[PDB]
């Protein structure tokens, strides 16, 4: 018997990406039940600022028995639901592909067009015939999310969601 | 912590006295069994003179000697 | 304010009480989340701190326990822990209207006698447990110095009120103690007055016995069979004077 | 019994943005009720002038009981159903990056027509072709919204909708 | 038992936009119901030169019952259904993006094309080619509808409109 919505602590693990979705195992460390441990998965947001943890394989030990109580996490000493890590992955590789495609483009037209107004030609050359097909593939990949990623060794809180027997 | 201290040394761990025996034959003030004479007089634990901790896990926040007794201050408060 | 209610119900007129109202309301809501914790963590800690203190205190002078409290004195000459008396004085009670009920003495047997194996200690009336709790299971924590000092000055009340608690419950122990020996010298009292029957215990024994297996020499076997009682013949009782 | 529409009061703890729905727990500490625990959830409003919650998953001590009124939130000295965060979160970065790709398309195109009347030409020949696709990207995310963001140590008031036994 | 359409009066607590649906309550002070509450919702009126509200749900103390008597109120000292707040709110905002985008396209394309009869043409650049994106963005945004808020602290008067027992 477990009161309706309240907060336990547990140590998280398992390391892994938002992106390949997997079991993620936690450990209770405290309280009326000791060394419990919980399988779940995750979910991914809309946008990159925050993560969610979706927990819902309990067991307890000494019984042969599988509880399947469904609750969710909350950060302590921070008490916000996001994520600790980092989320400026892939930005920066997709913007410069694009911003060197684009003035590739323009160098071989630009420099071909003002001629009239050997080596700098090759310029022209190398620059004019790479961009364009390097600038229709950058356009392709740029919509591809950045990933956040949990950690292997935070501590975490539990809130509960329904109860037990 | 050198228990023959200004003497010999360590010869061996007596298990019969629990202590050990220095160079020079004297009985250092070592203990090196968990079976010898010690004097407790401080004690550690709850539920004492009494059935130990009942282990069921309690709702409650208050715990229970096997006997029947409630200890309030192994307990908790409210 | 409300201690010259006219006059500071007359300055209630202008919105500067009223937008006073509004700054403190945000305290007023917020100061009883933190002194719950506080007083919780307050009064674990000082009755922790509190009975390791009292129980060292009480090993402090161990001897005089057994001096003043000695049962091996005490038992009967058959290992039998003699019983537990109680009496009371000039009693009364009040029904209802037109009934009273008045009574000049009274006795009451607590707990039977029996036999025992030791004369029990004060160690299991007076001892009472320590364990520390190491860690502070607090999820609140202050921002500025005022809940810092609130925060504060709460657990020094914690600490008060677990120390207040730790004294009353050593009380009640020595309470009951103090009536359990108090009873047994009632009834030595009593027994020498001659206004109680004593216990009474028949031995018998056999020879040697058992198959060709087991055997037993000698094999007593003692049984009691008569409990103490309280004898109500009016010229039974015997006095005591004194000089 | 509870009377219909009347007021309470409980502290926020856990912090929780506008991005990502999930479960938020306050607790009253007076009132009737002492030490009751409360789970709900947030809805999104049209405009960023505002939040509300919906409370509905009640908990109480005493008995193994769960209750299902369903009522909302009032935030204590303002008396309205606002956030007290901030609301001028993504106006700054979405209009200088259009801005900024459009004077790039202007800086190439016109200082390329207007050279009638080598490394200036170079200047053309970035802002030229990186205008336009970081134009039509500006474009792309140009309409995501500003959000809300509750904290974590903030009082709040409670007004209820229906009657429970 | 309460006749067809009179007068008693409250005052209203929990301020509110005119932009999100839900429970608002006042409480009448007088008249046979003396402490009585009142909870109810808003409508949007096609024009904001005033607002009403629908009061529907009807608490009284003595019995665990709830009524449902429907009904609006009126303004104390106005004897009108117009609401005190502010109506101007967002004339100004549109306005000057519309006209500031405007004057930028004609900045750019006037000054570019009267360079048959460098910094002014940098001038050209950035106003001629931030002014089209701008401009189609402040077209989409002019429609935005001026909204209202209630006020905290107004009394009110409430007129019924059908009978109760």
């Amino acid at each position: 018997i477990i009161k309706t919505g309240d907060i336990m602590f547990a140590v998280l693990d398992t390391s892994v990406n938002s992106d390949e979705p997997g079991p993620i195992l936690a450990t209770i460390v405290t309280g009326k039940l000791k060394g419990s441990k919980l399988i779940g998965s995750f979910n991914l947001p809309s946008n990159a600022d925050k993560m969610v943890i979706t927990f819902n394989t309990m067991s307890i030990p000494g019984a042969e028995k599988t509880i399947s109580i469904s609750a969710y996490a909350i950060d302590p000493n921070t008490a916000r639901t996001a994520l600790a890590s980092r989320t400026n992955h892939h930005y920066l590789m997709r913007y410069g592909s694009l911003f060197a495609s684009s003035f590739l483009q323009g160098f071989g037209n630009a420099f071909q067009s003002a001629n009239t107004t050997s080596t700098l030609e090759n310029a022209v050359i190398g620059l004019a015939t790479v961009g364009k097909a390097w600038s229709q593939q950058a356009q392709q990949l740029f919509n591809t999310p950045t990933t956040v990623e949990v950690y292997s060794g935070t501590g975490l809180g539990i809130l509960f969601t329904q109860d037990v027997t | 912590d050198g228990c023959c201290s200004k003497m010999g040394g360590i010869n061996y761990c007596d298990s019969s006295a629990g202590r050990l025996v220095c160079n020079n034959g004297f009985y250092s003030t070592c203990y090196c069994t968990r079976h010898a004479v010690m004097d407790l007089q401080f004690l550690m634990g709850c539920c004492l003179w009494h059935g130990g901790v009942y282990p069921q896990l309690n709702s409650s926040g208050l715990v229970v000697c096997n006997d029947g007794y409630v200890s309030e201050e192994c307990s908790l408060q409210k | 304010g409300d201690t010259g209610s006219l006059a500071g119900l007359q300055a209630m007129a202008d919105s500067k009480y009223t937008r006073a109202q509004k700054k403190q309301k945000m305290g007023k809501i917020r100061e009883m989340a933190l002194k719950e914790t506080a007083l919780s963590v307050g009064a674990q800690a000082g009755l922790a701190w509190r009975a390791k203190i009292i129980d060292e205190q009480l090993n402090k002078q161990a001897r005089n326990l057994d001096a003043i409290y000695d049962f091996n004195s005490l038992v009967l000459e058959h290992n039998i822990l003699p019983p537990v008396l109680l009496e009371g004085r000039n009693t009364l009670n009040l029904a209802d209207a037109q009934s009273i009920r008045i009574s000049d003495r009274t006795y009451k047997v607590a707990k039977q006698a029996h036999f025992i194996t030791t004369p029990p200690t004060w160690r299991q009336y007076l001892w009472m447990d320590y364990v520390k709790p190491e860690a502070p299971n607090v999820t609140l924590l202050p921002k500025t110095k005022a809940e810092k000092e609130i925060w504060c000055i709460y657990t020094e009340r914690g600490w008060k009120n677990g120390i207040d608690q730790a004294n009353t419950i050593l009380e009640e122990n020595i309470a009951r103690i103090k009536e359990d020996f108090g009873g047994m010298i009632l009834y030595r009292k009593l027994l020498a007055m001659n206004m109680v029957s004593p216990p009474y215990v028949s031995h018998t024994d056999l020879g040697v016995t058992g198959d060709g297996s087991e055997i037993h020499i000698d094999d007593r076997v003692l049984r009691i069979t008569a409990l103490p009682e309280l004898n109500v013949n009016s010229a039974e009782w015997r006095a005591a004077v004194a000089k």
